[PDB]
RNA sequence: UCGCUACUACCGAUUGGAUGGUUUAGUGAGGCCCUCGGAUCGGCCCCGCCGGGGUGCCCUGGCGGAGCGCUGA
RNA sequence: UGGUGACUCUAGAUAACCUCGGGCCGAUCGCACGCCGGCGGCGACGACCCAUUCGAACGUCUGCCCUAUCAACUUUCGAUGGUAGUCGCCGUGCCUACCAUGGUGACCACGGGUGACGGGGAAUCAGGGUUCGAUUCCGGAGAGGGAGCCUGAGAAACGGCUACCACAUCCAAGGAAGGCAGCAGGCGCGCAAAUU
RNA sequence: AAACUGCGAAUGGCUCAUUAAAUCAGUUAUGGUUCCUUUGGUCGCUCGUACUUGGAUAACUGUGGUAAUUCU
C-alpha cells in the first residue's frame, strides 16, 4: 500500500509508503470522497483531517 | 437502525502567491482602499484624455 | 432495431423473398410511446435530418376548440372515455389521436358567460356568488346593453352540450398526436358526432 | 345513419358540420355540404359523387388523393374486395428471335369509389395512378365505361 | 447361358455417416426504450459571530457553525 | 394576393397553444483608418426559416437463365382488402386493434437449381443467331459469420463500438489486445496471376 | 510545438459471397418526404453587468499506479 497525499491549500504532494495493518484498518470499508481523520497514520498527524 | 442525516460539506478558496506576484503584492493591491484607487483611476484617465486630444491634434496635423 | 421496412414480407402472390440487404438505418422503427394522463413529462428524440421529435409520456393540459362559438381554451384533461382502436387503450387511459376525452368545462363556461352574460350549467337551485352576479347581472351603458342583447339571440346550445356543462365535464376528441407532436390538442364534440359517440359509450354499458 | 358503419365516426375531414344556426334554419333541413374536387385530366367528376352521401377517404373525388402519374386502362374481372377490384391488362410481348408476339397479362388491384356502381365484371375501366393506397394498390378508378353488350 | 480378367453405374441391413440451407419449440449475451434508483457534485436559503456602507433593522462583506429546509445536475 | 391538368397549395383573418429531455432573434473574430465626446468603411465565422445544388429514400409502367422427377400456392404466427390508430422523414399491413375473405396460378404461380451481382459491353458472325460479360464506367451488395447500436447532414459504418460464434496474438496467469474482399508481401489452395 | 474547438473520416480503394421482378435498365412520379454544404433570399416586422455576465475543463506544472496498450 502506497499513499499519495496532497495538500491543496499549500499546493503540494508527497508519496508515502505505509505498511501497518492498523493504519489501513482505519481506511478499510470506506467509500471514496469521505473524510477520515488520520490518527493511526502516525504521531505527527493527530488533528489532521484527510 | 437507519441514517436520516445528509452531511453538507463546504468549499473554501484559499490564497496562493501567483508566479510573478508574491502574496504580499496580491494583498498590497487587494487591501488598497477606495481613496487610493479612485485617485489612481482619475489620474490615469486624465493622462489618457490629454494624450488622446494630443493625438487628435496629431490626426488633424497630418 | 425495429424495422418498418417492406422487404420482410410475402409478395402479392405470397412467395417469401430472401432479403438482399441487411437492415438500414432509415427503415428503423422506434418503441411505442404510450401517453398517460398525469403531471407533464416529455422526452426529446433526435430523428432523421437532425430535427427534434417531441415525445409525450405524461400529459395533463391540452387545448381545445369549442368550434360552434369559435373559441379555444387551454384546459385540463381528465379522462379517456372512448377509443375506436382499442378497448385496452381506454383501460390504461392512453392518449392517441382520435381517442375521446373528458375535459374541464370551467374555462369555457367562464368565457361564455363573459361573452353573452347568460347562465350556463348552473343548478336550478340558482345559488350565486358575488363575482358571478357582478359579471352576469353587471351594469351596462346604452350601446353596451344593445350589443349584449343583440348577441342574446344567437347563444343557445345543443341540449347535449348544455347538459355537459351542468356536469362540469365536456366531451372532446384529440386531433394532435402527442406521441410525435408533444401536445394533445383537439376539439369539443358537438352535434351529430357528439350524439353518435354518446350512443357508443352508452352502448359500452 | 347507414353512413356510419365503423367504430369511429365517419367524417369528411375538411368540412365543419356543427356551425350553429337559428331554430328557423334547423327546421328547414340538414344538408352537410359535400367536399368534392375536380380531378384534372378532364374526367368530369361523376354526378353520383357531388350529390351522393357516401364517405370514402381514398376516393379521388370526395376524398384526399391526387391523380398524377401514368393513366392506364383495363377490364374488370374480380370484385369481391370492399372498395377495390381486380382488373387485368393484356398486351403483346415481342420476341425478337421469332419475330412474333406472345400474349401476356398483368393483374392490378385498384381502388374504386362507391360513387361508381353497377360496375360489372368484364367492362372497361380507365384508371389513373395514385400514391400508394395499400400494399398492392397504387391506382385509382377515374372513369367507367360499360362493356360492349350493355342494353 | 456358362467360365476367366478388367472397368462403370445400380439394389443393399447398417434407424449407415458428412455438410449446407431453412425453420418449430425451449434457453437468452448484448444494446436500445420505459419505470425506478440516487453514489456523488452544486446552488439557494438557516443561524452564530464579527468588519464596511445605508437607515433596533436594512444592503453588503468576512468567516465560520448547522438543519430529513427545497431545488438543479 | 398568387399558382397548377388537378390541393386538404401558397398568401390572408380569427381564437388559443408553445415542450425545463427548452426555436428565431448574433455577449465572437481580422484589415484599414478615417470622419462631426459621438459616428462609420471592407471582410471572417454564425444563425431559425424559405428557395437552390449535390443528392438520398420510397413508388409507376415494361423487360431476366434452367427446371413439372415442382400443380396448385399464400392466410392461428399479415396472406388480400376495409376502418381508426401506433411507428416513421412522409405514402403504405410498416405495426397494433377491429372487421371483410380475399390475393396468386398453364399467359407456368408456388417450389427447387444456377460454375448467376444487373446493366453499358465482349467474342463470333452473309441475313437470322449462339456464347460470354468477376474485371478499370454506372448501379447494387460485403468487410471472418450473424445480430445491436453510439456519433452525425449523412452509416445500422467495420482502417468506430458492444456482444455471441469461428478463428488467432501478448501475459509476470491478474489481465490486455485483434479483423489485408486497401497497397505491397507471406502461407495455403491450386492447371492458373507481379516489387515488403 | 501542444491542447481545446471546428470540419473531414459516409468519399475514395477492394471484392462478387448473397441476390431471379429482387438487383438492374429505359421510363416516369414525389401534389408523400429528408437534405451538411454551395448559391441567393431573409436576420432592429415581437411594445416586454449590457463600454461585456457565470461556472468548469485540456495543454502546462506537478505527485502516481499497472508485466502489458493509442491504459489512465
Ligand atoms: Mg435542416
Ligand atoms: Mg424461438
Ligand atoms: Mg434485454
Ligand atoms: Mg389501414
Ligand atoms: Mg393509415
Ligand atoms: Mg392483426
Ligand atoms: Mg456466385
Ligand atoms: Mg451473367
Ligand atoms: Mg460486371
Ligand atoms: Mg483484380
Ligand atoms: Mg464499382
Ligand atoms: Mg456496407
Ligand atoms: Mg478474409
Ligand atoms: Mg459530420
Ligand atoms: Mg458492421
Ligand atoms: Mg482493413
Ligand atoms: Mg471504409
Ligand atoms: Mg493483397
Ligand atoms: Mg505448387
Ligand atoms: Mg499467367
Ligand atoms: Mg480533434
Ligand atoms: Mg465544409
Ligand atoms: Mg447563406
Ligand atoms: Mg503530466
Amino acid at each position: 500500500m502506497k499513499l499519495n497525499i496532497s495538500f491543496p491549500a499549500t499546493g503540494c504532494q508527497k508519496l508515502i509508503e505505509v505498511d501497518d495493518e492498523r493504519k489501513l484498518r482505519t481506511f478499510y470499508e470506506k467509500r471514496m470522497a469521505t473524510e477520515v481523520a488520520a490518527d493511526a497514520l502516525g504521531e505527527e498527524w493527530k488533528g489532521y483531517v484527510v | 437502525x437507519x441514517x436520516x442525516x445528509x452531511x453538507x460539506x463546504x468549499x473554501x478558496x484559499x490564497q496562493r502567491a501567483i508566479t510573478g506576484a508574491s502574496l504580499a503584492d496580491i494583498m498590497a493591491k487587494r487591501n488598497q482602499k477606495p481613496e487610493v484607487r479612485k485617485a489612481q483611476r482619475e489620474q490615469a484617465i486624465r493622462a489618457a484624455k490629454e494624450a488622446k486630444k494630443a493625438k487628435q491634434a496629431s490626426k488633424k496635423t497630418a | 432495431g425495429i424495422s418498418r421496412d417492406n422487404w420482410h414480407k410475402r409478395r402479392k402472390t405470397g412467395g417469401k423473398r430472401k432479403p438482399y440487404h441487411k437492415k438500414r438505418k432509415y427503415e428503423l422503427g422506434r418503441p411505442a410511446a404510450n401517453t398517460k394522463i398525469g403531471p407533464r413529462r416529455i422526452h426529446t428524440v433526435r430523428v432523421r435530418g437532425g430535427n427534434k421529435k417531441y415525445r409525450a409520456l405524461r400529459l395533463d393540459v391540452g387545448n381545445f376548440s369549442w368550434g360552434s362559438e369559435c373559441c379555444t381554451r387551454k384546459t385540463r384533461i381528465i379522462d379517456v372515455v372512448y377509443n375506436a382502436s382499442n378497448n385496452e387503450l381506454v383501460r390504461t387511459k392512453t392518449l392517441v389521436k382520435n381517442c375521446i376525452v373528458l375535459i374541464d368545462s370551467t374555462p369555457y363556461r367562464q368565457w361564455y358567460e363573459s361573452h353573452y352574460a347568460l347562465p350556463l350549467g348552473r343548478k336550478k337551485g340558482a345559488k350565486l356568488t358575488p363575482e358571478e352576479e357582478e359579471i352576469l347581472n353587471k351594469k351596462r351603458s346604452k350601446k353596451i346593453q344593445k350589443k349584449y342583447d343583440e348577441r342574446k339571440k344567437n347563444a343557445k346550445i345543443s341540449s347535449l352540450l348544455e347538459e355537459q356543462f351542468q356536469q362540469g365535464k365536456l366531451l372532446a376528441c384529440i386531433a394532435s398526436r402527442p406521441g410525435q407532436c408533444g401536445r394533445a390538442d383537439g376539439y369539443v364534440l358537438e352535434g351529430k358526432e357528439l350524439e353518435f359517440y354518446l350512443r357508443k359509450i352508452k352502448a359500452r354499458k | 345513419a347507414d353512413i356510419q358503419t365503423e367504430r369511429a365516426y365517419q367524417k369528411q375531414p375538411t368540412i365543419f358540420q356543427n356551425k350553429k344556426r337559428v331554430l328557423l334554419g334547423e327546421t328547414g333541413k340538414e344538408k352537410l355540404p359535400r367536399y368534392y374536387k375536380n380531378i384534372g385530366l378532364g374526367f368530369k367528376t361523376p354526378k353520383e359523387a357531388i350529390e351522393g352521401t357516401y364517405i370514402d377517404k381514398k376516393c379521388p373525388f370526395t376524398g384526399n388523393v391526387s391523380i398524377r402519374g401514368r393513366i392506364l386502362s383495363g377490364v374488370v374481372t374480380k370484385m369481391k374486395m370492399q372498395r377495390t377490384i381486380v382488373i387485368r391488362r393484356d398486351y403483346l410481348h415481342y420476341i425478337r428471335k421469332y419475330n412474333r408476339f406472345e400474349k401476356r397479362h398483368k393483374n392490378m388491384s385498384v381502388h374504386l369509389s362507391p360513387c361508381f356502381r353497377d360496375v360489372q365484371i368484364g367492362d372497361i375501366v380507365t384508371v389513373g395512378e395514385c400514391r400508394p393506397l395499400s400494399k398492392t394498390v397504387r391506382f385509382n378508378v377515374l372513369k367507367v365505361t360499360k362493356a360492349a353488350g350493355t342494353k
